[PDB]
Parts: structure tokens; sequence; C-alpha cells
């Protein structure tokens, strides 16, 4: 069981090299979007207290309301994993905070973080809401 | 109004994306898209003008200056009388108003010129107002008041229990602009489509009732722009596509979008999307747009009417230039005439919005007859990676922006 979706993330990362986004994890072991971002999470949770010192970089989602003069603006980013701390705090009141990617090796930009899940898209064009959190009774093929 | 603003009914609930696969999963049905009406028939294709205002520019300065009929065309006028004259406005000689303009007050007979009290930095060429002052010994007409039909009536739209959210945006702007804009587009279509975030987030974007995407979603040798050209399109495309697997989206045509240039533009080419017509969610609209989303009136266009009203008058602020519109009686005055002008409100809508403004802007005013509207001005999220989401139970506008980290 869990024990498998390890090994395979960590088969992913470390030995493929491949930027591992919670979507791209998606579609590639067939799992609900929610449950491949819990994935990432016990991920790294084990090889960080496995290593300790692991060369493991992650990226987060965070989303909150930020008031900036009386008006309540909705912010949604993907922030660097030092970073998330701060952000989180500007916020007025929080409401996401999920793993986002796992890289072996740190970013540049969140620029990748597109391109891969870009291509996994392109490639399952043919079912985008597969593994949503949102099934939509109208979005049927008939118009 | 504020209550049931996004990012308040989506952290309503308790986190979890942050420990360990658990089997029991979260899968949103969406809110029921079901109660829609597309109403921009009036769209799908001065004097006049002047005579359907007329009633309207009347009954207003009756009231507005008491039964003392003022009533008097540009014709009957007696030199230094006081009166009350319905007409159409000329102005003569970034944005093209002139140190010192003119007005010139446009009859179906004949043409006087104007003096007195009226800002020119602010009305344009188009316009239809109820001018009040008397002829002079110059020939010109000195004004002392004038005002405008201002909104027309308005039923109340009815109560909803649940929020509903409507997500306005505009401005993709494909083919330029660099990755960043990129991801920044992800995360908005990612947001909707339930894919990013908890099941806070996406419970309320599952609230989510419809998508309204307002013109400018491409922006503009041959051999390889072509090529580009080409494939922005196909990108639009597979966006629409996720978009319309998801949630209802009413795509409008905006500057340089394959359709006629004049004003009410017509729905763009299924030609164009083949991965996403697929999907009876897809829907191209019309470049005005007019429909009543979960009993709630929309009305909006994809922004040249007030790129224009800009571009002639000093206003600054689009969201005022777009009030300004609402208080006039007429969508785009700056545009010509080709016969009932679609452009004059029938009724008065609920939310009026408005295309690629370069900030975001909101705001709910009134109207004579108590009327209530709500104005959005949504901006070019190809330079500012925003949205408004409106929530219709409580007519809120916030916006939504999307950001990823850059080297540094």
């Amino acid at each position: 069981a869990d024990q498998l979706y390890l090994e395979n993330i960590d088969e992913f990362v470390t030995d493929q090299n491949k930027i591992v986004t919670y979507k791209w994890l998606s579609y590639t072991l067939g799992v609900h979007v929610n449950q491949a971002k819990q994935m990432l999470y016990d991920y790294v949770e084990r090889k960080r207290k496995e290593n300790s010192g692991a060369q493991l970089h992650v990226t987060y989602l965070v989303s909150g309301s930020l008031i900036q003069n009386g008006h309540s603006c909705h912010k949604v980013a993907v922030v660097r994993e030092d970073k998330l701390e701060a952000v989180k705090s500007k916020l007025a009141v929080t409401a996401s905070i999920h793993v986002y990617s796992i890289q072996k090796a740190m970013l540049k930009d969140s620029g990748p973080l597109f391109n891969t899940d870009y291509d996994i898209l392109k490639s399952n064009l043919q079912n985008c809401s597969k593994f949503s959190a949102i099934q939509c009774a109208a979005a049927v093929p008939r118009a | 109004h504020h209550h049931g603003m996004f990012s308040e009914q989506a952290a309503q609930r308790a986190h979890t994306l942050l420990s360990p696969p658990s089997a029991n999963n979260a899968t949103f049905a969406r809110v029921p898209v079901a109660t829609y009406t597309n109403s921009s028939q009036p769209f799908r294709l001065y004097a006049t003008r002047l005579i359907q205002m007329r009633p309207f520019l009347e009954n207003r300065a009756q009231q507005h200056w008491g039964s003392g009929v003022g009533v008097k065309k540009l014709c009957e006028l007696q030199p230094e009388e006081k009166c009350c004259v319905v007409g159409t406005l000329f102005k003569a000689m970034s944005k093209y108003i002139h140190p010192d303009d003119e007005l010139v007050l446009e009859d179906e007979l004949q043409r006087i010129k104007l003096k007195g009290t009226i800002d020119v930095s602010k009305l344009v060429t188009g316009t239809v107002l109820a001018v009040f002052g008397s002829v002079r010994d110059d020939g010109k007409f000195l004004v002392e008041d004038y005002c405008f039909a201002d909104l027309a009536p308005q039923k109340p739209a009815p109560p909803l229990d649940t929020d509903r959210f409507v997500l306005l945006v505009s401005g993709l702007g494909l083919g330029g602009g660099g990755g960043e804009s990129l991801l920044g587009t992800q995360l908005l279509v990612d947001v909707v489509t339930g894919q990013l975030g908890d099941e806070g987030e996406q419970c309320s974007a599952a609230h989510v009732s419809r998508v309204i995407l307002a013109g400018n979603l491409l922006s503009h040798l041959t051999k390889k722009t072509q090529a580009a050209s080409v494939e922005a399109v196909k990108m639009l495309d597979e966006i629409l596509l996720q978009l319309s697997a998801s949630v209802p989206v009413d795509v409008m045509p905006g500057e340089f979008d394959p359709t006629n240039y004049t004003l009410p533009q017509q729905p763009l080419h299924p030609c164009m999307f083949p991965l996403a017509t697929a999907y009876s969610t897809l829907q191209l609209v019309t470049n005005p747009y007019q429909a009543t989303i979960d009993g709630v009136r929309f009305l909006g266009t994809s922004g040249q009417n007030v790129s224009d009203i800009f571009r002639y008058s000093s206003m600054e602020d689009h969201l005022e230039i777009l009030e300004w519109t609402l208080r006039v009686r007429h969508i785009s005055p700056t545009a010509p005439d080709t016969k009932t002008d679609p452009f004059i409100f029938p009724e008065c809508p609920h939310v009026y919005f408005c295309g690629n403004t370069p900030s975001f802007g909101s705001k709910i005013i009134r109207g004579p007859e108590d009327q209530t509207v709500l104005l959005v001005t949504v901006p070019d999220f190809s330079a500012t990676q925003t949205a408004c989401l409106v929530n219709l139970r409580s007519l809120a506008c916030q916006p939504i922006s999307f950001s990823g980290f850059g080297a540094e």
C-alpha cells in the first residue's frame, strides 16, 4: 500500500531527477489531486526525518485574504519553502496551504513548475477534470 | 455590501492537505448552473438616439427643475429665453482632448453652440443631455444647469440562499508576455477547476456558477509569426477546454479577435476552438454581453466603450468612466449610428462590468428610483494576473491574484 507510492516518488525525484508537482503526480499515479498533495507531504517528512539533510527542495501553495487599504484581496501563490512562513504571516485570514512541488535541485523561478504541468496536460488533454476535486453535471460533451 | 467575499467562504473550513494520504477524499459537486438566460440578442446582428432618449431626458429635467417646462426645441428658441433644450453633444477644436474644446448641441433640425458652466473635459461627442439656459446675443446658448437620463427602471434580483460566484477575467493575452504570465494563468484555471487548494478553496470554487472571459485573450516575419499566432490560439483552446470541462464558460471577443471591429462584435468562430467547443458548457457570446445568472442581471463589454470615452474625456478612473455611461443611459455614446439604439439601457443591470482595465475596480452605486448596481472593472490579467470574483448573493467583488516566485 503506502510504502509503494513512497518508492515511486523517490525513484522520480532522486533517481530520475524529475520535478514532482501534485498535478503531475496526480496524472502520473492516477490519483485524486488532493491525495497527491498529501502524498508529497508524507514523502517529504519521511525523507526529512530519514536524512535530516537529504538534498530535497519543496514549494507550497499558500492562499488567503490580504487587505491593502480596507479592501480585501484574495491571494493565491506558489512559494519557495523558506518564504512560506513570511507569506503566511502577511495574510489576514489564510485559506489554503499544501505542498506544490518536490525537486532534487532548487528552481531558479517558478517557471519550470508550469512547463512540467503543461506537458503532462497536453498528454492528458483528453480528461482534465478526471482528478479534480470538482465534478460538473453539465460538463458532458454534447454541444 | 461586504460578507460572503471569496476568501471568507473559502477559509470557512478546516485544513487537511498537511498530512499523510487518507483514503477518504472529498470531491465536490459543482453548483447547479441551470438558471441562466443569455439575453444579448439585441447585440447580435444620431437622431434616433435623441428620439428614444428624449422621453427620458425630458422626464428627468421635468423632475429636476419642476413643472416649469423649458421644453423648447432648438428652433423655437427666443433670444434671452430661459428654457430647456434636449439634444446631442459634439466636441471639436494618450487622450485627444484639446486645451480648449467646444460643445455644439444638435437638435433633429439645427445645431446651436454652447456657453455657460458645462464641463467639456468630462463630456464627449455622442452624449445625450438635458441642457438649461438661454440663447444669447452671441448666438451661442449659455448653460446654467444640465442633467442626464441616469439609470433605467430596475426590479431587484431575487434572493439567493447559498452564495454563487462568477469569475470575471480579462486580457489573458496569449502570444507575448513571458511564461510568468503563464503559471499565473494556470493557477487561475486550476483554482476554478478544482486542481489546487485545500477543501476550503475547492468547496468554494465549487460554488462558482459561471466564468466570463471579456476579450483580449490573444494579443498582437510571416513564417514564424503565423506559427506563433497559431500556437497561441491553440493554447487558448486548451485553456478554454480545461475550463469547459469543469464549469460553464462564456467567451467575449476583444480588440483584435477574429470578428468585426465595430462595436457590437459578433461571437468568435467555433472553427477556432476545436477542443473546447466539444463541451456544451463552452459558449461564444456577443461583445456587449447580457445574461441573467442565477437571477442576477449582468452586462459588460470587453472594454472598448470605456477605452474610447477615455480617449476623449479627461476622466482618469475607468471605474468612473464606467459609472459615467451608466448615468448617461448609454453603454458607449462614443459609438456611431446604425433602428433602436441597443446601447441604451432598457432596464438597469445588477452588475455592470468592463473590459481590460489596467487595474481592478469595484463599487456599488444607487440610482434615482433607488436601484442597486455593482460596477466592476476587470483588469488585464496579462499584466496584472488578477480577476474579480463576484458573489451573487451579496454583490461583493474581490480580486484574486496569482503569483509564483522568481529568482531572488
